[PDB]
Parts: C-alpha cells; structure tokens; sequence
C-alpha cells in the first residue's frame, strides 16, 4: 500500500523534473556600443 | 631717453594690439578646420576597427 503510495510520490519527482527540463530558451539581444557613446565616453575622460 | 622710451613702448604695444588682431581673423577658422578633420578621423579609424569586429 507504502509502495502505491511511493509511486504517487514518483510522478511527482518526475513531474518535477519534467517542469525543470521544459522549455527553448528564447533569442537575447544584448545592448552593444555605437561610435557616438564610445567617442562621447573617450571625449569626457580627457 | 625717458619720453623717446616711451613712446616707444605705445608703438610696440600698438603693433602689438593690431597684429594681435589679424592673427586672431586669419586662425579662428582654421583652428574649427583641424578639430573637425581630427574628429572625422577617430570616427573613421574606429568605424574601421567595428568593421573588424
């Protein structure tokens, strides 16, 4: 009856483990310089 | 001597408030000119290093 139980409590585990493992992470556009900051930034140091 | 001196200096000093005049017409463009063509070329030479990248 223990063992019954236990395999309810494996559907779980694998549930879990579904829900972790799930998904295709999406395209990220990272924010990268143009000229204009780099001269902007480069022109106020010196 | 003292008033020949002296009138001396008001000569120089003239001179040097009228030539003092034609060199600050004839620079004042040409200094915009340089900053200008330097400024164009940092942007070139790091557009060109971008096209690298």
């Amino acid at each position: 009856t223990a063992a019954d139980t236990t395999v309810k409590t494996v559907l779980t585990d694998v549930t879990t483990i579904k829900a972790q493992m799930a998904g295709v992470s999406p395209l990220q556009v990272p924010q990268t310089d143009t000229i204009a900051n780099f001269v902007a930034r480069l022109a106020a140091l010196e | 001597p003292v008033v020949i001196g002296g009138v001396a200096m008001m000569v120089a000093g003239a001179g040097g408030i009228t030539a003092g005049a034609i060199v600050l017409h004839n620079s004042l463009g040409a200094r915009q000119d340089l900053y200008q063509k330097r400024s164009s070329l940092n942007s070139e030479v790091l557009i060109a290093t971008q096209i690298g990248n």
